[PDB]
RNA sequence: CUUGGAUUUACUGAAGACUAACUACUGCGAAAGCAUUUACCAAGGACGUUUUCAUUAAUCAAGAACGAAAGUUAGGGGAUCGAAGAUGAUCAGAUACCGUCGUAGUCUUAACCAUAAACUAUGCCGACUAGGGAUCGGUUGUUGUUCUUUUAUUGACGCAAUCGGCACCUUACGAGAAAUCAAAGUCUUUGGGUUCUGGGGGGAGUAUGGUCGCAAGGCUGAAACUUAAAGGAAUUGACGGAAG
């Protein structure tokens, strides 16, 4: 029936990857960025821009042979944040309405079991 | 000033005090 | 009475060498000269002959050693990797 | 310039009979040329795929089996056993405050050589008719559920292969054994085995792997 | 002179505890002291819940939730406005606010 | 707990420290149980407790060396080996 | 005398004739007199016994250690040195091994070593602290002290030798390529300067 | 940094650190501190005690042990962060805050240093004084409770108690300049024992001497001179590039 890839969205502060793997996760499929669909630094990580970042994405899905997808959404983790960034969750729906169907939905943000210091210093970064 | 830079400032100025009474 | 307050068995060289060579020496020249115990008959009777050669008087048992101490810390922490790894594979 | 999915060939993934729904998916890859054999850089392979996709049961929707492939027979594809694991979301789910976590982990190795660390976690189970707000359990207690969640962890893998251990891990015999035996120390809940892990496999018995797969 | 009591931390018969990080500057903040609050929403946006059911390959597929504790300096905290001042004998008062 | 217990044959029963009065003692059959120090060179225990095969005697192996088993005794001397020829108070010869 | 490791003489018998062979081995550090020492795929792992290499677990501590099958040992022979057993790639019948100088080689597993750390170690924890101590040191190693700097010298003697003040004049870094009579100085130096961090 | 394939993806692999969530008005420790498992080692408090010795005690000049971080010396390790330094911005200028790297350091083994808002800014020991409920370890009597196992001599939970704690709520007999305080009460109705410390603000923890330390520095420690104030708690207002 359904030939199911994997959609694995990373959703930074800074910018949004929509990458569409294989099951396996070792052929790119396709991939396109919040930051090649926008002209200005500051929005490249906007909703807006994920949403033409997804669409994009199910056009080359689509002629592929790809139909559905799973999403496998993260943030930046490590060290840093866990909170999903503005692009993965407008991304997440931008895909379901471009006709490519959805299966399961998971969160893989890398979390530390400690960890390593964290970059800004002990009295952080002052703004 | 703010105390810890004078007493800073004082730990430098003992240091060169010390120095210059090491030259006789 | 305590004939030097510091150098110790360093001050058969004197004023010479520098103080901070004169201490690293005390600390492994004294350990050189100790007596240790032999860990086979069980009295305090081994020296040191050359480097690495410990030899003790009574039960004339010679051990190859560190060269400044019977025991180095990475051959005591060896013999117990060893017997480790040989307990496992030995089951 | 070159349209790079023009030589990409589907291949059909099987999983073994020890699952239900054996039609995991597809796969591409560069199609076999002269240089490379595609069915030579498509195995070893590990693929990801939901417990309740390859059981069709909704209830192990929270934990995710690895398919690694050992071996292709044309256009389909013959995979193992690679581990288990849990969702993110469900082992953030069961770790509430107010109440005692215990986790335990042991090496140990199948009937045919699979060496595994298996990884179990399990929390204090709250009374109905308690009234104080914190479920606790003292460490010795703990210490005590951990020593006998690992001999049970140890007992139930070495004496059984890993299909026969994968046939335990389908129903969670281990997790209900945990339960059972630790009830005469303290009442736990949401007793599990939260991961399984492949460290060492043994040369390839592409005998035993068919017998897995017909 | 002493603005509160417990010394706007939650350090009594103890020495020391091992500080965090806060989740918006970095900052080092012991944990006690830290503002901690644990979230639990929906992955996605209610707007959204309807036409990712429909696209959905699964009949009645109950959709993950996110878990998060957070971490916040008390600069961190104010600033995003999760706490407020309060007045001096509003101060005495720690039961949680009756919002949710 | 074998500590407590030799000890106790110390200040209450019979004993002999040393080599030549343990083996005299294995010849003469008043033994009843014979204690080596670990570090006793094998050769001389191998043959202590060839006597006691002989001799129908229990042999007990001390864990430490003969600067531990000296102490344990009383003793400010070392004691590589010893023999108790009569357990007083103490229940050492039914322990073992 | 020249070598900072005891060495240990052990007799052992001659398969297939009556006589005593005695070998000089490196004393590994806690072997003493009249132990017995255990050579062969068959020995235990075990402190001073000779075992080859794939006959090791990874994390053994070894000394003495052969490059090539037969070659009577090459790796990890001074003072306090020793080699580690990395890993095991038992299909070609190799193992990795960490050398003193932090060197990963790559061994046949046939390949013996003897269980243990070279004895005497920590030498160099002491300061000559004389001339004379040196020239003691190698009056029985070979003639390589004292050692006048070439800058010292004068331009017939060295290449660094001559002017009206004591200095190199050209960079001392001098190429892998150069020929016999040029490299003096640092040869073929990837980079100089105090060493700060890791490498 | 990137068409010499960056970022991203999956798997395999190596290093060092750190032990997330559980995690708390919770525990232990003389304090500093202590959070992955297990094994060992030697300690410890509390409770139980119709066991034992009988004043063996409290606080203590002089003198000792330990003592966060940083720093010092010598090896080993050096992933990440990162003083110094270099850098791209911002600015009138910023060698600052922001960004990118980064050396000591961060870790450890041997030794020093002996200081912190080392704070409960509250010496230690002792007795009494007002109510209340939670909670930890122990121990003492008890359930429409589930489980062991089908029940006990299981465990958990539940209800009454007391010991010790870490604390919390109200009140003010009383205290306080007030904030506040169950001790900061039992202090002009002035006396339980004892140690230390202060005598307006600066100069100044400076100079000098001594003493300890490798050094950095620690401990002890003035005077001249100068000044009418410095400061504590709270009230009103004014102001805020704070909240409602
Ligand atoms: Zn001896
Ligand atoms: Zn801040």
């Amino acid at each position: 029936s359904q030939v199911f890839g994997v959609a694995r969205i990373f959703a930074s502060f800074n910018d949004t990857f929509v990458h569409v793997t294989d099951l396996s996760g070792k052929e790119t499929i396709a991939r396109v960025t919040g930051g090649m669909k926008v002209k200005a630094d500051r929005d490249e990580s906007s909703p807006y821009a994920a949403m033409l970042a997804a669409q994009d994405v199910a056009a080359k899905c689509k002629e592929v042979g790809i139909t559905a997808v799973h999403i496998k959404l993260r943030a930046t983790g490590g060290t840093k944040t866990k909170t999903p960034g503005p692009g993965g969750q407008s991304a997440l729906r931008a895909l379901a309405r471009s006709g490519l169907r959805i299966g399961r939905i998971e969160d893989v943000t890398p979390v530390p079991s400690x960890s390593t210091r964290r970059k800004g210093g002990r009295r952080g970064r002052r703004l | 000033m703010r105390d810890k830079w004078r007493k800073k400032r004082v730990r430098r100025l003992k240091r060169k005090r010390r120095k210059v009474r090491a030259r006789s | 009475t305590k004939r030097t307050k510091k150098v110790g068995i360093t001050g058969k060289f004197g004023v010479r060498y520098g103080s901070s060579l004169r201490r690293q020496t005390k600390k492994l020249e004294v350990q050189q000269h100790a007596k240790y115990d032999c860990s086979f008959c069980g009295k305090r009777t081994v020296q040191r002959g050359a480097t690495g050669i410990w030899n003790c008087k009574s039960c004339k048992k010679t051990v190859a050693g560190g060269a400044y101490t019977v025991s180095t810390a990475a051959a005591a922490t060896v013999r117990s990797t060893i017997r480790r790894l040989r307990e496992l594979a030995e089951a | 310039v070159v349209d790079p999915f023009t030589r990409k060939d589907w291949f059909d993934i099987k999983a073994p009979t020890t699952f239900e729904n054996r039609n995991v998916g597809k796969t591409l890859i560069n199609r076999s040329t002269g240089l490379k054999n595609a069915a030579d850089g498509l195995k070893g392979r590990v693929f990801e795929v939901c417990l309740a996709d390859l059981q069709g049961s909704e209830d192990h929707s929270y934990r995710k089996i690895k398919l690694r492939v050992d071996e292709v027979q044309g256009k389909n594809l013959l995979t193992n056993f690679h581990g288990l694991d849990f969702t993110s979301d469900k082992l953030r789910s069961l770790v509430r405050k107010w109440q005692s976590l215990v986790e335990a982990n042991v090496t140990v190795k199948t009937s045919d050589d699979y060496v595994l660390r298996v990884f179990a976690i399990a929390f204090t189970k709250r009374q109905p008719n308690q009234i104080k707000k914190t479920t606790y359990a003292q460490s010795s207690k703990l210490r005590e559920v951990r020593k006998k969640m690992i001999e049970i962890m140890q007992r139930e893998v070495s004496n059984c292969t890993l299909a026969q251990l994968t046939s335990k891990l389908i129903p969670e015999v281990i997790g209900r054994e945990i339960e059972k035996s630790t009830q005469t120390i303290f009442p736990l809940q949401n007793v599990h085995i939260r991961k399984v892990k492949l460290l060492k496999q043994p040369k390839f018995d592409l005998g035993s792997l068919l017998a897995l797969h017909g | 002179p002493k603005k509160r009591a417990s010394n706007g931390r939650n350090k009594k018969g103890r020495g020391h505890v091992k500080p965090v990080r806060c989740l918006n500057c970095a900052r080092c903040v012991p944990k006690d002291k830290a503002i901690k609050r644990v979230t639990i929403r929906n992955m996605v946006e209610a707007a959204a819940v309807r036409d990712l059911s429909e696209a959905s390959v699964y009949a009645e597929y109950a959709l993950p939730k996110l878990y998060n504790k957070l971490h916040y300096c008390v600069s961190c905290a104010i600033h995003a406005r999760i706490v407020r001042v309060r007045s001096r004998t509003d101060r005495k008062i720690r039961t949680p606010p009756q919002r949710k | 707990n074998i500590n407590s217990k030799l000890a106790l044959t110390i200040k209450s029963g019979k004993y002999t420290l040393g080599y030549k009065s343990v083996v005299k003692s294995l010849r003469t059959g008043k033994a009843k149980l014979v204690i080596i120090a670990a570090n006793t060179p094998v050769l001389r225990k191998s043959e202590l407790e060839y006597y006691a095969m002989l001799s129908k005697t229990p042999v007990y192996y001390f864990q430490g060396g003969n600067n531990e088993l000296g102490t344990v005794c009383g003793k400010l001397f070392r004691v590589g080996t010893l023999s108790i020829l009569d357990a007083g108070d103490s229940d050492i010869l039914s322990s073992i | 005398p020249g070598r900072g490791a005891p060495l240990a003489k052990v007799a052992f018998r001659d398969p297939y004739k009556y006589k005593l062979r005695e070998e000089t081995f490196i004393a590994n550090e806690g072997v003493y007199t009249g132990q017995f020492i255990y050579a062969g795929k068959k020995a235990s792992l075990n402190v001073g016994n000779i075992l080859p290499l794939g006959a090791c677990p990874e994390g053994t501590i070894v000394s003495n250690v052969e490059e090539k099958v037969g070659d009577r040992g090459a790796l990890g022979r001074t003072s306090g040195n020793y080699v580690i057993i990395i890993g095991h790639n038992p299909d070609e019948n190799k193992t990795r091994v960490k050398l003193p100088s932090g060197a990963k080689k790559i061994i046949s597993s046939d390949a013996r070593g003897v269980i243990g750390v070279v004895a005497g170690g920590g030498r160099i924890d002491k300061p000559l602290l004389k001339a004379g101590r040196a020239f003691h040191k190698y009056k029985v190693k070979r003639n390589s002290w004292p050692k006048t700097r070439g800058v010292a010298m004068n331009p017939v003697d060295h290449p660094h030798g001559g002017g009206n003040h004591q200095h190199i004049g050209k960079a001392s870094t001098i190429s892998r390529g150069a020929v016999s009579g040029q490299k003096a100085g640092l040869i073929a130096a990837r980079r100089t300067g105090l060493l700060r961090g890791t490498q």
